[PDB]
Order: C-alpha cells, then structure tokens, then sequence
C-alpha cells in the first residue's frame, strides 16, 4: 500500500495521481472490474521508483580496468566511457547521454553495452525495436482496454528500481 | 483428507501457510455458497500441484541414443545434435542456460522429436501452442483457472517436466513474457495471476519448435539455440512410410495388413509422382485417401482384400503430379541438359539453340524463357565467352559471328533465375557451332565469368538429387562445391561418374 512509497521522492503531480486512486479504489467494492483495474494501476504507480539514483562510481581507473579487461581493442567506445565519466564528476551529478555504435555483425557492439553497465556500476537493459510496428509497445496501451499494460519502458524503470538504468536499445 | 494430498509430498513453508490459512478462512464462510466453493477450488489448487515429486532423470547417453533411435528414423544429425546436447547438460549438472530450437520446412518431425526427446530424459511430456494466457487470470471469478503451465504441473505431478513451446513463430505481450519465462534468473520466482504463490520452475526443460526464424524477438535467437531440421530424400520418405506413416494409417482406418496392403513399389511409385515436398505431410493424407478408398471397396463388398499395385494407383489417389523427368532421351547438337535448385526439390531443364536466318554484319543472340536479368546477363556473358573460345580452339569456324542464334529454356511459362547455367549455355552454343551433340547422360551446373572461370554454385544436393532422378551418368561440377558434393549420403553420389572443373576447357574436353 501506502509503505511502498515511504522510501520514494514522490513528486507532487503523482501524488495527487494516487490520492484521487486511493479515493476510488476505497469508493469502489471487491470482485469488481473496476476495482481490479484500479488495483494495477496504483500497483504500478507505486512500484515506479520515483526519487531513486544507483551509486554510480565515477573513479576512472577502476572503471577502466573493468572496460579493458573484458573487451579487446575498441578504443573510440572506451575513450568515449571515459569522457563520460570525467564530464560526470566534473559536473557532481549522474548524467545521460545518447550514444550509437555502428559496425559490421559480431563485433562487440552488445557485449561492450554491459561490460559498461558494469563499469559505471548502472543497471542494465536491453530490448530490440527491430520488428516493432506499433507504438503501444514503448509507450503503452491505455487503462481502458480490457487488456492494459503499461509498455516497455516503464517495465525497465520498474524491475531495474533506478532512474538512470543505462538502457540498451538493439538494432 | 486434503492434508493427505500433500502428506507424503514435500512441501515448502510459505505454501503450507498459504494451506493453513485457506482452511481457517473456509471453516470462516458458509459452506455451499458463492463465497466458499471459490476458495475450495483455490485451495485445491494449492495442494494439486506437486512439490517435492520429480522424475529420476535418464543420465545414461547409451539409452538414450537407443530411444531416440528407435522412433524418427534417419534424423542422424539433429539426433546428434541432441547427443550432444544432453553431454553438455550432463557435464553441467544442470539443463538450463540456452532453449533449444528446431526449425525447418513443416511436416518434417519438430513436434514428434521433442516428444522423443521427453521420452529420451524420462521427463513428462507437455505440449502447449503459442499460435497474458501463459500467467492465468485472477480470481475474481472471471477467470476461475490458473495458467497452461501450472496446469501442465498438475498433470504430469512432476516438478521437472518437458514442455514444448510449439510453433513459436506464430505467437502475437506474449512476446516479453515468454523472454522473461525462458531466462533463468527470473525462472525461480514465477508468480501468476491465479497462485499468489511463486513456484520453482527452473528444473523445467524447455524446446520450442518454428517453420522461419523470422519472428519479431531478435533476443530470443540470443538466448534460444537454433537448429535445423532438413528434409528427406525418397529413399529416406519411403523408409519413413513404410515403418511409421501406414501403420498409423492402418490403425486409424481400422484396417490391417492381411486386407488392405501397400507394398514397396506403389509406395515409392507414390513418393516419386505425388509427393516432392521436404516433409511427409502429404504422403499421409495419400496414404490415408488409399486406405479409405480401401475399407470402402471391402466392405461396400466390390473385393474382400485389395492389392494396390503401379497399375492402379491412379485409382485411388488420381493423376499423377509429376512426370518423365526428360523432355530429350538423346539430345540434338543444340541442346545441353542444366540443373535447377527449387524450394521445393531439385530440376532437370535444357537449354536449346537454333538458326534464326538461313545461312550459318556481326551475329546476335535472342533469348527467351521468361529469363530473369541475372540469367540473361549469364547468356550474354556465355555469348561472349563461347565466342573467344571457338576462336581460339577453331580459329576458321566464323560460326557465333555471324549466325543469329535464337536460344530458349523450354517449359517457356515458368520464370527462371540465377547465375548458374552459364556453363550449360557456353556447352549449348559451342554444340550447336560444331555441329556436335554432347556426352548424352551429362547434366551440368556452374556459373562462368568473362575469361572461363567456372564459379560456384547453390543447392548442390537437389540439384544432384534431380540429376540421379533423370538418368544421368556423368555430372559437372565447380571445383569449389567438392565439399558440398560430398556431403551427400553415400546412396545418392554413389553411381556418378562426377568431375569438378576449375576452368571451362575441362568442361569442354569432357562433354566433347
Ligand atoms: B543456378 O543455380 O543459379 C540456377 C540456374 C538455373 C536457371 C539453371 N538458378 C535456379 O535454379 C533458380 C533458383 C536460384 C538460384 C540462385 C539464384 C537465384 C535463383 N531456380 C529456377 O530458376 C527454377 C527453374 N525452374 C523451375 C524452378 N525453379
Ligand atoms: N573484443 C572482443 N572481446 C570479446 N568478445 C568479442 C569482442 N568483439 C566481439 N566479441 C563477441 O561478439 C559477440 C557480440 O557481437 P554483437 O556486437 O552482438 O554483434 P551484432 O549485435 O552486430 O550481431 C559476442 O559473442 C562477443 O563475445
Ligand atoms: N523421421 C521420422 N520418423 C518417423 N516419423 C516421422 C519422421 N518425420 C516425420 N514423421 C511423422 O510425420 C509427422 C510430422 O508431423 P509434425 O512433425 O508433428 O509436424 P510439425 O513438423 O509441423 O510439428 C508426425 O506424425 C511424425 O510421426
């Protein structure tokens, strides 16, 4: 209930989000539809991670020892990791880019994606936006269908429990 | 007495809670009531699935290697393939890690391997089609029933089972939640819908089966460990049919060997004019059309057994399909025999040539066939090609240029392609130039460059298959294609005088 957001920095907007919620799933009775849609969306509501940061180590030397002990040669992809984390210490605060890596098939392109996940200590996940066609798939579908879920995104942010979980997006 | 369906069973602590606390709330509510068979059904759910049961798993590869062999005849790599597989987990001490994944054309043995397999491990077989649903419903009395997997659980009552994902191609989301059921970190704890309840499924064995490996995941083919079922040729069909195929044929059609019977010679007169595709989807329903031809004819009373035989098959299963396989028995200096690669077999077509204008200004070549731009390409190249050779072997022919040369690929209906032939058309114009007919069973198939190169080619195997089919003796092959030709089971190279040139003057020393 109410105990799964005393650990989250709750912004306001959401708040009132899930207090309007509250106030129909308390209105409404059990064993009904509406009831159990309200149930998932303040399920969902409460497991998003809403003032969370992982511990990003920003130590150079470490995280270069992780990046060249697994990966051989690719030297622009770890130079541009190690900028990365000197522009993120020199600002103080976890920051994001948008990088793209481009080669031939086979040549480190996936694997370097975790290895660095692993470096900068963030989460890591991967999904393919290869044979999508709709939308519904990244930004979801709407409460109202009779079967609603809330895309692929929101999911990272869910099961990774962190805002800034370095998301690999395949192809 | 529900305490005794799970006495003798082990189970954990957070379920016999979930037990305790659902026969205090049902002792709570009134029997025979809206509100207490609902929670009865949930707590027979509860104390239905097994926990503690497994199977002894069949460890040993020899037994193994004998209960895979003893149904699915032929199959020798994927079954090594799956020797190999079970190595592996053996050695691991565990299964889990990539799926596996059987892929080829339909009908071909996917479903009843992994049924094998099952067999194989003395794990139960289930069997659930992906052609949401896999994680049950809730009970708010909408959905009564938990998920196909919990149900699988509940009848095999074994906690390492064999489930097969069938048809996985076809699936519509589905598609995350199967990622997220086949990965092993998130196999431990599969909560659905119906069972607050997690359960461990991470001693499950998992295949799954598929016709083309484009399907919209490309992270399962990370995780999901692709092989490739090939199809059969007749000698293999007809072994097929002849061990598995009629007998099931028999007993669905209630008949028996000593009525109605099938001997070998209909049935690779059947295989040979009805059949040609990779799989045994359609010898079935044949075999099924004859035997239900059959039990009409003995019991309508028009013969108290038949005897199908070459001479009346067409009786019972209509026109033949396919036909003689060869348009020429002896071909005519103007026309050389040529391989084709279908999808669906292999091809024996010629290449004919004539005089366009009496006498024998440069030459031209007109080309018909429904030629496709990399095959006309190829007649040109061959044109050109044809015309340097003869003037270098027979510097006084003046035949090629000046002739006009009209040069089809009978059967002009079908659209043809690709850039083999090339050989067969630089043989066709050199035969038609000499006046000379070629070698009389020699089949050849090769693609040739601007300076006489003989380049590789594609479909070797159904291009030999077809070649052995139409009476040929002697085949031509590029040097580069040795392996592929010798990847070939022993039966079907085994009478072929074969040759594998690098250049086009070994082609020409052979055929002339
Ligand atoms: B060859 O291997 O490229 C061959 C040349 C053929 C005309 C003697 N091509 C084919 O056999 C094609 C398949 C193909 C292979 C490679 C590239 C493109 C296409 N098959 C046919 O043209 C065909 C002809 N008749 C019936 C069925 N298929
Ligand atoms: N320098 C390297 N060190 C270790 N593994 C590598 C290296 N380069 C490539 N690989 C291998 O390549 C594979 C990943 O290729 P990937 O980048 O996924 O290609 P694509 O995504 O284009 O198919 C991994 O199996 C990885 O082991
Ligand atoms: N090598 C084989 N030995 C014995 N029977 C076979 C063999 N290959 C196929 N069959 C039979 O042909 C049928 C193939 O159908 P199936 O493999 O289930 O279709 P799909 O491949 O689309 O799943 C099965 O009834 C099977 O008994």
């Amino acid at each position: 209930f109410r105990e799964r957001l005393k650990e989250l920095v709750v912004p306001k907007h959401v708040m009132d989000v899930v207090d309007e919620e509250l106030s129909k799933l308390g209105l409404l009775d059990n064993h009904s539809s509406e009831f159990n849609v309200t149930r998932n969306y303040l399920d969902w509501l409460t497991s998003i991670p809403w003032g969370k940061y992982s511990n990003e180590n920003l130590d150079l030397a470490r995280a270069q020892a992780v990046l060249e002990e697994d990966h051989y040669g690719m030297e622009d992809v770890k130079k541009r990791i190690l900028e990365f984390i000197a522009v993120s210490q020199l600002r103080g605060s976890t920051q994001g880019k948008i990088l793209c890596f481009y080669g031939p098939p086979g040549v480190g392109k996936t694997s370097i994606a975790r290895s660095i996940a692993r470096a900068l200590n963030r989460e890591y996940f991967r999904f393919s936006v290869g044979g999508m066609t709709d939308v519904a798939e990244i930004k979801g579908h709407r409460r109202t269908y009779v079967g609603a879920m809330p895309g692929k995104i929101i999911q990272c942010l869910k099961k990774t429990k962190t805002e800034n979980p370095l998301i690999l997006i395949d192809e | 007495k529900f305490r005794e369906r799970l006495k003798e069973l082990v189970v954990p602590k957070h379920v016999m809670d979930v037990v305790d606390e659902e026969l205090s709330k049902l002792g709570l509510l009134d029997n025979h009531s809206s509100e207490f068979n609902v929670t009865r059904n949930y707590l027979d759910w509860l104390t239905s699935i097994p926990w503690g049961k497994y199977s002894n798993e069949n460890l040993d590869l020899a037994r193994a290697q004998a209960v895979l062999e003893e149904d699915h005849y032929g199959m020798e790599d994927v079954k090594k393939r799956i020797l190999e597989f079970i190595a592996v987990s053996q050695l691991r001490g565990s299964t889990q890690g990539k799926i596996l994944c059987f892929y080829g054309p339909p009908g071909v043995g996917k479903t009843s391997i992994a049924r094998s397999i099952a067999r194989a491990l003395n794990r139960e077989y289930f069997r659930f089609s992906v052609g949401a649903e896999i994680k049950g419903h809730r009970r708010t009395y909408v959905g009564a029933m938990p998920g196909k997997i919990i149900q699988c659980l509940k009848k095999t009552k074994t906690e390492n089972p064999l489930i097969l994902i069938d048809e996985v191609d076809k699936i519509g989301d589905p598609s995350s939640a199967l990622l997220e059921l086949l990965d092993p970190e998130q196999n431990a704890n599969f909560l659905d819908h119906y069972l607050d309840v997690p359960v461990d499924l991470s001693k499950v064995l998992f295949i799954c089966t598929a016709n083309v490996t484009d399907t919209i995941p490309e992270p399962l083919r990370d995780r999901m460990e692709m092989i490739n079922v090939s199809g059969y040729v007749a000698q293999e069909k007809l072994a097929i049919a002849e061990r598995y195929l009629v007998p099931q044929a028999r007993a669905l059609c209630g008949l028996d060997e000593s009525k109605a019977k099938l001997s070998s010679d209909v049935l690779t007169l059947l295989i040979k004019q009805y059949c040609r595709e990779s799989g045994v989807r359609n010898l079935q329903k044949q075999v099924e059309k004859v035997l239900r031809k059959s039990a009409y004819k003995i019991v309508s009373g028009e013969a108290e057994s038949v005897e199908v035989t070459p001479e009346n098959l067409q009786d019972f299963v209509g026109k033949p399909v396919f036909t003689v396989e060869r348009m020429y028995d002896v071909t005519p200096p103007g026309v050389v025999m040529g391989l084709a690669w279908t999808a669906m077999g292999g091809s024996t077509l010629f290449v004919e040539t004539s005089l366009r204008r009496p006498q024998d200004k440069d030459g031209s070549l007109e080309v018909t066939g429904q030629l496709g731009e990399v095959m006309k390409e190829s007649a040109r190249i061959a044109y050109t090609f044809a015309r340097a050779f003869l003037m270098q072997h027979a510097p006084a022919n003046d035949y090629l240029v000046t002739s006009h040369i009209h040069l089809h690929v009978p059967e002009g209906a079908t659209p043809k392609d690709g850039p083999s032939a090339g050989c067969t058309i630089v043989t066709a114009l050199l035969s038609l130039a000499m006046g000379r007919p070629v070698r009389q069973n020699l089949a050849m198939t090769g693609e040739v460059s601007l300076t006489g190169k003989i380049l590789p080619v594609g479909g070797i195997k159904e291009k030999t298959i077809a070649a052995k089919r139409a009476g040929v003796t002697c085949i031509v092959l590029p040097a580069e294609n040795k392996k592929d030709f010798y990847d070939l089971a022993a039966f079907i190279t085994e009478g072929l005088e074969v040759h594998f040139v690098e250049h086009y003057r070994e082609i020409f020393d052979i055929a002339f």
